[PDB]
């Protein structure tokens, strides 16, 4: 059974942990519990193959921006998360992507852009803005809500598909 | 005179020992008074019975969530949260007692005790006390921690209050 090392990154509070806990535990809590570092494992079937997802949930707290190199070298694919009601988190996306490409020394790193919190009415990042950023990276863009579960499986599973294609090229 | 408070620490309900703290009321009176009142329980709520939910060897022991008991709660005697009083005191070494927070001006009841110098927290967390007696108790708590802070035994404030 093939294992995939996924890493969830993005600005603090965008919903990295809410998304991961919704995938793993099938529930959502509104309390804020900022992450130090957490790891999870989940077996899934994607396109008829059994996959084992090893998921690293990372800290968004910008104070520790200098301590990402090691997990970026180890990770095989990245869920790059912003919140659709937080324009600064959307600007932060490009810094994460540049850091990952810098650290892995490659323009060709499996990634998915995730715009989370789409259940909210107070959108400040329009969907066209995000689609064009993702198009310019050559990567998928998926809108999600960890609160309603909209798009949650699709985001993680698409990233697995991106890693799969990178390996079978 | 600066007040002194104590915690009696237990591990899975078995006593470990007493830690006492000097509270720097002379430098941060509002922050020291919050911690003092929560240690006596005199408002009808406070630290007694709560746990150290995050222990990271080499860095700190963090506790004080007596409202949700999951690391996300707590409240001050002034309301849910209160402002950063000042940043005069620094995280100089083991035994420093300082406020946890969710960013600027979000002090509640959660606190941390340093087990090393943590100078990058200077100007971000309000230092307001230090361990006076029982630093070896804090050192003994570290082995129940882990890299990300999850504890392997339940570390509780079995009793607490103010010393004369
Ligand atoms: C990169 C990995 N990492 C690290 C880290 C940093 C280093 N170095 C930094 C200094 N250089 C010179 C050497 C290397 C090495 N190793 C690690 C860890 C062990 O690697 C896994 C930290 C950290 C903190 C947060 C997120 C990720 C983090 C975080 C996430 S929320 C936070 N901080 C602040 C926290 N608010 C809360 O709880 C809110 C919920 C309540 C109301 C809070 O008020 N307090 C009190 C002060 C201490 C802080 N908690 C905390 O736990 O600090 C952990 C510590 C290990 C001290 C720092
Ligand atoms: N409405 C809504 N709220 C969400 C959603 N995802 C997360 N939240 C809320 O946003 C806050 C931050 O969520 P969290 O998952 O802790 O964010 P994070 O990216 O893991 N933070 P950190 O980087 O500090 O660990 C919480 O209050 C959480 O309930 C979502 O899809 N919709
Ligand atoms: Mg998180």
């Amino acid at each position: 059974m093939t294992e995939y090392k996924l890493v969830v990154v993005g600005a603090g509070g965008v919903g990295k942990s809410a998304l991961t806990i919704q995938l793993i535990q099938n529930h959502f809590v509104d309390e804020y519990d900022p992450t130090i570092e957490d790891s999870y494992r989940k077996q899934v079937v994607i396109d008829g193959e059994t996959c084992l997802l090893d998921i690293l949930d990372t800290a968004g707290l910008e104070e520790y921006s200098a301590m990402r190199d090691q997990y970026m070298r180890t990770g095989e694919g990245f869920l790059c998360v912003f919140a659709i009601n937080n324009s600064k988190s959307f600007a932060d996306i490009n810094l994460y992507r540049e850091q990952i490409k810098r650290v892995k020394d490659s323009d060709d790193v499996p990634m998915v852009l995730v715009g989370n919190k789409c259940d909210l009415p107070t959108r400040t990042v329009d969907t066209k803005q995000a689609h064009e950023l993702a198009k310019s990276y050559g990567i998928p863009f998926i809108e999600t809500s960890a609160k309603t579960r909209q798009g949650v499986e699709d985001a993680f599973y698409t990233l697995v598909r991106e890693i799969r294609q990178y390996r079978m090229k | 005179v600066n007040p002194t408070v104590f915690f009696d620490i237990a591990v899975d309900g078995e006593p470990l020992g007493r830690v006492s703290f000097e509270l720097f009321a002379d430098k941060v009176p509002k922050t020291a008074e919050n911690f003092r009142a929560l240690s006596t329980g005199e408002k009808g709520f406070g630290y007694k019975g709560s746990c150290f939910h995050r222990i990271i060897p080499g860095f700190m022991c963090q506790g004080g969530d007596f409202t949700r008991h999951n690391g996300t709660g707590g409240k001050s005697i002034y309301g849910e949260k209160f402002e950063d009083e000042n940043f005069i005191l620094k995280h100089t070494g083991p035994g420093i007692l300082s406020m946890a927070n969710a960013g600027p001006n979000t002090n509640g009841s959660q606190f941390f005790i340093c087990t090393a110098k943590t100078e990058w927290l200077d100007g971000k967390h309000v230092v307001f006390g230090k361990v006076k007696e029982g630093m070896n108790i804090v050192e003994a708590m570290e082995r129940f921690g882990s890299r990300n802070g999850k504890t392997s035994k339940k570390i509780t404030i079995a009793d607490c209050g103010q010393l004369e």
